DNA sequence: TTTTTTTTTTTTTT
């Protein structure tokens, strides 16, 4: 009996789901791994861009056998154009990778030396972007009613988090009316 | 006596395996030498994933404990700060267990001289000393190939005349004042140095490390500095700022000082606590109390600005701080306290010099947090170890500033304390040492910690003696509680006034041990460092009185 | 203004950069609080040090001329943050708080002037809300031209430029916008530094999230800044303006009131319930100075939980929690217990009158002798409302508001209807009576009544009454005249309690917390037949006292004294944080009182 | 300035020959001794310790205290006080 | 450009 938490995933769960993606890494090694869910790979070449999945990667940068390729979306300049997009859109939440806020903190945490200037910049433009998003989001929430709702673009760690006040709340909203008949 | 990347290299081949290992550290003990140098050393093990238990032993006896306790399957084994002097061959025996024995031992240490059974006879170690001493030492060369394996009867007196030249010899080696040399720390430093490996932490752990003991000697600290600052020079975090940054954020070079708690704490409070203002300027003394406001006098400040905080005095009074100094402190004979050394930066949460940062590590040691009362007793210093070793750790710096106004708590004990002793005048000069005793006061359970007799004594020698010519003499301090009269009690060593000719060797390590080799009646060795034993009053003023004679020094 | 411009670049971008690892503390709490509508953020001084110290060296230097500058980037703070555009946006209150260093009141003089300083003292009197400009726009009285003044703090007449002459503008009253302000009149700190003197009063000013912040009569800590103004040479009227003000420990508690929650102290106050010690081990808590009278000792614990308080319609409704009385010879302790009774209270007032120190123990309202017109001025009792009352001297009391005393403790109210006012108003307050009775041991031999005064009354009007009789007796002394000298120095019996703090015993700046605590949830209540058995007690105490008075003697015994022993139940039950109360429960209760029934046997 | 302490060492001697200053203290009268009047004793000592300026009390700062403690309750006593002075002589 | 104010409450006292 789970108890907690228990419909929605606690975000300690969800990074376990994110941190089962795909993405490049930068080798220093030139049996087999077997594994399961791996496929690749024969001895994998060094100082080259290669796919692999992220908790593989998060380990071997933990022995630092490995480099983790920034996300061709996380930079500076990139930020910029969708934040903006996200000025001059009042309603729709633009575009994200969507397992994001995870890899942000989840990169952070270890990854945070092979970015260039991602200190004291991404975080807070992140802080911002989760900002007027939240606020986009929580704008948004005045037209909650039942039963529709489009979320359209919105993050797993954004979702989640907020998951039981739509969800729960909603399912008072829909039984009442609909009880009315 | 090797150099690291053999036996290092050597102890990766007994080092993976699961269920682990098998190898440990054995932390030895509160002395903080190990404490940065187990870190990084930790960090080493982190950084290859090699499982390993971490045991903070406290008693020397408490050795014998755990080693004969569980120890099972472990193929190596490491230990810190200990057999220096004692051989654990003869203290464990072992024996000869499976040439390739089943088990290594690694052990490490700064203080001299090394057991006879240390270099040589290789089979528990591995001995670390290298490449430290040498030295040569050839007198253990002799103390066994000339002993082993050791006209008949003219040749008899002889060889035993020849074998009384070596015993003659190698008898005034262990016999001799012990003595710390280097901080183990930069040892594992060029250690990783040698291996590739260096991190801005683990050079600020070299400098905490190395930091450690300045309030004793230096002496090779004085050229750590090189050792150090170059590495320093070796670190260029930034061509040029980059404001802050928020992170990285290192560390630099500053005008340091010997006086106590600069960053945190009141200017006024920090020459009032200071050890290097004490016996110069006469703290316990009014006159150098009204004199010390001289100071400020032709300093420019107000006593307001004194019992100020040191974040808000004005960044006037902070870039001409030296600068006054050097048109003042000169005056009274305090010239001596401007140092050039090493200060870590949390930037955000603060800047924090090495020597500074030191002090709460210190603290966390003795406060923070029927014989088996004392055990129990030890055991929690033991555990407000570990609040130590996360204190080491950046990641909570909330928890070290406990320790840090902790400090103050210490201090005000302390300096209150001696000055309490001195009004009293309770110094006897006997005639080869100064000596004193405490029967009781306030907070004497402070006074069971073998460090606040530490820092107290040192304090109070430092007092006691500037000098205050002539002739230095060393010391001996005693307190009792609780336990029946256990009346914990240290040796201690005159510190020069900046300006060492010689290390000078303390006699009562031998000495201590003459009166336990004599008839040692309530004498108890259960510590590790031979500089302080637990004593009965009822033996222990005999026990002073076998301390008068015979003299050793 | 444009280096104040760039100035608050320099705090927007103070606000945006800073970090703690990783989270921007002030940032979050900016939309934190947006929702809270509190439009102010609290920050350390110490993340600005740490951030540029700069900005602070000239901040510390005429922060006045900076502090609205502060603001007004933070307003555009939220401006980035609240929402996006392209309402109404309140202008913010900042309240900055450090640990900085602390300075006393008697020492304040010219120097320090208009700058910060962190200082206590404590508030003697609240100032009624006094509302004060932030917009307001005029048309001119000639030309009709629309002028618009933002008002800013921190005096300032209207500008007169588009006869027109010389100042023709009034006020758009209908348009423009507001905020409170307190008028603190605040005092030092009892301890220091009165030297030979008279505690000063040091007038300061809160407003918007600032007031009603801090209780009539608590401790505090306020920050601020010190500065003058005229108000009828030059002889201007020195005060703090008052930015940010924190309360010393908590104090919080008002109103309602706070936990909050920290949520170790429900398990470590069902833990209490759950220590069979508890009751007993807040009696450990009560007197580290007093070893022994162990009996009055568990009685001052029942009281400051409050007893039974049940309203019952129609209006009737009975106190909490009762009185008590520590009449005996001098050596009693109870002035000394007294002066451990009052620091307990979470708020108290402590009385050794006559009336404390100068006041009149019940409010006595006095004229404004400027405009006229009578105000309410305040009194002892009124402001411990719902907390202790402390009596000395209680053989001295003011005799005509000792009926006002006579009355309070009961009805739980006081009524004026003196001058104009008649507003009945509440003193819910619990009285310990501490006087010392007539000639000491020689009411003893004689009638034990009539000590208080002139009637008996006075007793069954108090409920817990205690005669403390300590003989010269061997050996209870020799161990309390041992733990005398353990007392004095150095502390030896003041360490040996420290170990009882890791063992057992209570911290007792925790008991306020407790008492506070557990004085919030709901009336505790005794099951039936601890009832029937308070009858069957009660009904041979009154018999008893009909058959000791079978010598005529005359006395004491009531129906609010039956009463009285119940409230004790519900108060040794608050404790327990039960709804109920068990049978032996009470009984220890009853054993309680029983001492003061042979007060009335003695 | 001097702020003089007493060690617990040799004075829980005042706290068994206070029992001595009590316990016959019944024997003639009453009282008039309080718990209070045992407290006062150490505040006589500590003055004369402060007169020494010897920062802490020394044993006879005692004497001094309690010899006059002694006497203030002796012939404080009526005629009786005959055989009061015959007990407190330890005291001396 | 300035305007205009003695009862009521409490107190300490022979
Ligand atoms: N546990 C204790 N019992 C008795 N006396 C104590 C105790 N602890 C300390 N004392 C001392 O004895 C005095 C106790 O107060 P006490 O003599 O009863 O005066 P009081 O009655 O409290 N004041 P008052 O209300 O005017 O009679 C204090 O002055 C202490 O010095």
């Amino acid at each position: 009996l789970p108890a907690h938490l228990q419909q929605t995933f606690s975000p300690e769960e969800i990074q376990f789901i994110v941190e089962n993606e795909p993405i490049k890494i930068f080798p220093r090694i030139t049996w087999q791994l077997i594994t399961t869910d791996d496929k690749a790979l024969n001895n994998m070449v060094a100082m080259r861009s290669t796919e692999v999945v992220l908790w593989i990667a998060l380990l071997l940068k933990q022995q630092s056998k490995c480099s983790i390729v920034a996300p061709q979306w996380l930079t500076t300049k990139e930020l910029d154009r969708k934040i903006q997009y996200e000025k001059t859109h009042p309603d729709r939440f633009s575009e994200l990778p969507w397992n994001w806020l995870v890899l942000a903190r989840i990169l952070f945490n270890k990854a945070k030396d092979d970015f260039h200037d991602p200190i004291h910049e991404l975080r807070g433009k992140i802080q911002d972007l989760r900002e007027i998003r939240q606020i986009k989001v929580l704008k948004g929430l005045k037209y909650l009613n039942e039963s529709h709702l489009q979320l359209d673009n919105l993050s797993l760690l954004e979702i989640n988090e907020l998951r039981p006040f739509i969800t729960e709340i909603m399912d008072k909203l829909r039984e009442i009316h609909t009880a009315s008949l | 006596i090797s150099q690291f990347s053999e036996a290092y290299n050597k102890i990766l081949r007994n080092s993976s395996s699961h269920s682990s290992c098998q190898l440990v550290i054995f932390v030895s003990c509160l002395n903080i030498d190990a404490l940065c140098a187990t870190k990084m050393l930790s960090l080493l093990f982190k950084k290859q994933l090699v499982q390993s238990q971490i045991v903070p032993i406290f008693g020397y006896s408490e050795l014998r404990r755990h080693y004969s306790q569980l120890d099972d399957n472990i193929n190596s084994l490491l230990l810190v700060g200990f057999g220096g002097v004692i051989d654990l061959e003869a203290f464990l025996e072992i024996d000869p267990q499976e040439q390739s024995f089943r088990r290594d031992i690694y052990v490490l240490d700064a203080h001299r001289p090394w057991n006879l059974d240390n270099i040589f006879g290789s089979q528990i170690i591995q001995c670390f000393d290298d490449g430290t001493v040498d030295d040569t030492l050839g007198e253990q060369k002799e103390a066994y190939y000339k002993l082993l394996e050791l006209n008949d009867l003219s040749k008899r007196k002889q060889r035993k005349k020849q074998i009384h030249e070596y015993e003659g010899v190698l008898e005034e080696y262990y016999s001799q004042g012990t003595t710390v040399v280097n901080s183990i720390s930069a040892q594992i430093y060029s250690l990783l140095s040698a291996i590739g490996e260096t991190n801005l932490s683990n050079l600020w752990l070299n400098i905490l490390g190395t930091t450690s003991l300045d309030i004793a000697y230096a002496q090779v600290y004085n050229r750590l500095y090189p050792l150090l600052q170059d590495e320093v020079k070796r670190l260029t975090p930034s061509s040029r700022n980059s404001v802050k940054t928020p992170d990285t954020l290192t560390l630099n070079i500053q005008p340091d000082y010997y006086l106590f708690l600069l960053r945190h704490s009141s200017l006024y409070d920090s020459f009032y606590y200071s050890n290097y203002v004490n016996a110069k300027l006469s703290l316990w003394n009014e006159n150098g109390k009204k004199r010390l406001h001289k100071m400020f006098a032709r300093m420019g400040i107000p006593l307001s600005t004194a019992q100020e905080t040191w974040l808000y005095m004005d960044h006037s009074i902070k870039r001409e701080l030296g600068i006054i100094f050097d048109k003042n402190l000169d005056r009274y004979g305090l010239q001596d306290i401007i140092r050039d050394g090493f200060v870590r930066t949390l930037g955000y949460r603060g800047s924090i010099s090495a020597s500074e940062f030191v002090e709460a590590l210190t603290a966390l040691l003795e406060v923070g947090n029927s014989a088996q009362k004392l055990t129990n007793l030890r055991k929690r210093w033991v555990s407000n170890f570990w609040l130590s070793w996360d204190a080491l750790d950046d990641r909570k710096v909330e928890l070290l500033n406990r320790g840090i106004q902790l400090a103050q708590d210490l201090q005000r004990a302390i300096f209150n304390t001696g000055v309490a002793i001195l009004e009293k005048k309770l110094i006897k000069h006997l005639r080869i040492y100064r000596l004193c005793v405490l029967q009781d006061g306030p907070d004497l359970d402070l006074y069971r910690n073998p460090l606040t007799l530490l820092r107290l004594g040192n304090w109070l020698i430092e007092c006691c003696a500037e000098s205050e010519d002539k002739q230095l003499l060393p010391m001996v301090l005693a307190s009792i509680d609780e336990n029946t009269d256990t009346y914990l009690v240290a040796g201690l060593t005159p510190r020069y006034p900046r300006g060492t000719k010689k290390p000078i060797l303390n006699n009562f390590s031998m000495a201590f041990q003459q009166i336990t080799a004599e008839t040692d009646a309530k004498v108890r060795i259960d510590n590790f460092e031979s500089s302080i034993i637990e004593i009965r009053r009822e033996d222990l003023s005999p026990f002073l009185e076998k301390l008068t004679l015979s003299g050793l020094l | 203004d444009d280096d104040n411009t760039e100035i608050i670049k320099s705090f927007k971008n103070f606000i945006l950069e800073f970090r703690l690892d990783s989270q921007f503390i002030y940032r979050d709490q900016l939309r934190n609080n947006i929702l809270v509508k509190n439009y102010s953020l609290t920050v350390n001084m110490e993340h600005l040090i740490g951030y540029n110290e700069d900005i602070y060296k000239k901040l510390s230097d005429e922060p006045s001329d900076i502090i609205p500058l502060f603001e007004t980037a933070i307003t555009q703070v939220a401006k980035r943050i609240s929402i996006l555009s392209r309402n109404s946006l309140p202008t913010f209150q900042l309240i900055l708080n450090s640990n900085a260093n602390q300075i006393p009141l008697r020492d304040l003089d010219s120097e320090h002037v208009s700058k910060i300083v962190r200082l206590s003292g404590i508030i003697i009197s609240t100032s009624v809300l006094s509302s004060r400009a932030t917009y307001l726009s005029i048309m001119c009285r000639n030309c009709r031209h629309t002028t618009s003044i933002t008002i800013n703090n921190f005096t300032v007449s209207l500008p007169r430029s588009c006869n027109c002459g010389p100042d023709p503008y009034i006020i758009i009253h209908e348009s423009s916008k507001f905020i409170d302000q307190q008028f603190l009149k605040l005092q030092e700190i009892p301890e220091l530094v009165p030297v030979g003197e008279m505690p000063r009063n040091l007038t300061m000013t809160c407003d918007r999230y600032l007031t009603n912040k801090v209780i009539p009569g608590t401790r505090v800590t306020i920050v601020g800044i010190y500065s003058i103004y005229n108000s009828k040479v030059a002889i201007r009227t020195p005060y703090i303006k008052i930015l940010g003000i924190q309360s010393d420990v908590e104090t919080s508690s008002i109103w309602n009131s706070v936990t909050m929650f920290t949520e170790e102290e429900e398990e470590e106050f069902l833990q209490l319930s759950r220590n069979p010690k508890l009751y007993e081990i807040l009696t450990n808590s009560i007197a580290p100075s007093i070893f022994g009278n162990e009996d009055i000792k568990k009685a001052i614990v029942c009281l400051l939980m409050g007893g039974s308080k049940k309203i019952l319609p129609d209006g009737m409704r009975l106190r909490g929690d009762i009185n008590v009385l520590l009449l005996g010879d001098p050596g009693t302790a109870k002035s000394q217990l007294l002066k451990f009774v009052e620091k307990v209270s979470p708020i108290a007032v402590y009385t050794s009158g006559k009336g404390s120190s100068a006041a009149g123990l019940t409010a006595s309202v006095q004229r404004d002798p400027m405009t006229r017109e009578f105000y309410l001025e305040g009194g002892a009792m009124v402001l411990a409302d719902g907390g202790v009352v402390c009596i000395d001297e209680f053989d001295k009391m003011r005799d005509e508001d000792r009926v006002a005393i006579h009355e309070a403790m009961e009805q739980q109210t006081i009524s004026i209807a003196k001058a104009g006012i008649t507003t009945v108003l509440n003193s819910r307050t619990s009285v310990l009576a501490a006087a010392n009775p007539i000639y000491g041991r020689y009411d003893d031999l004689k009638s034990p009544g009539d000590n208080i005064d002139f009637q008996t009354t006075i007793l069954s009007r108090f409920d817990m009454i205690f005669i403390v009789k300590d003989d010269h007796n061997e050996e209870r002394d020799i161990s309390i005249a041992n733990h005398v000298i353990n007392i004095h120095t150095g502390n030896a019996n003041a360490m040996q309690n420290q170990q009882e703090e890791n063992g057992s015993e209570i911290s007792i700046e925790k008991m306020k917390r407790y008492i506070t605590y557990c004085r919030l949830k709901c009336a505790p209540r005794l099951s039936p037949q601890a009832a029937e058995k308070l009858s069957s007690n009660f009904v041979t105490i009154r018999k008893q006292l009909l058959i000791n008075e079978l010598e005529s003697t005359e006395r004491p015994i009531t129906i609010r004294q039956l009463e009285a022993i119940i409230r004790i139940t519900e108060s040794l039950a608050k404790l327990e944080l039960s709804p109920i109360a068990q049978e032996r429960h009470v009984d220890e209760a009853i054993r309680l009182f029983q001492a003061s029934t042979m007060d009335a046997a003695s | 300035k001097i702020y003089p302490k007493l060690h617990q060492m040799d004075m829980d001697k005042v706290s068994r020959v206070y029992a001595d200053l009590r316990r016959e203290s019944i024997s003639t009268g009453s009282f008039p001794i309080t718990v209070r009047h045992l407290e006062s004793i150490l505040r006589i000592a500590e003055s004369f310790a402060k007169m020494r300026l010897s920062e802490f009390v020394s044993s006879y700062d005692l004497d001094r205290a309690i010899k006059v403690v002694v006497d203030s309750f002796v012939d404080a006593q009526k005629v009786s006080v005959r055989r009061q002075l015959r007990r407190s002589f330890a005291i001396y």
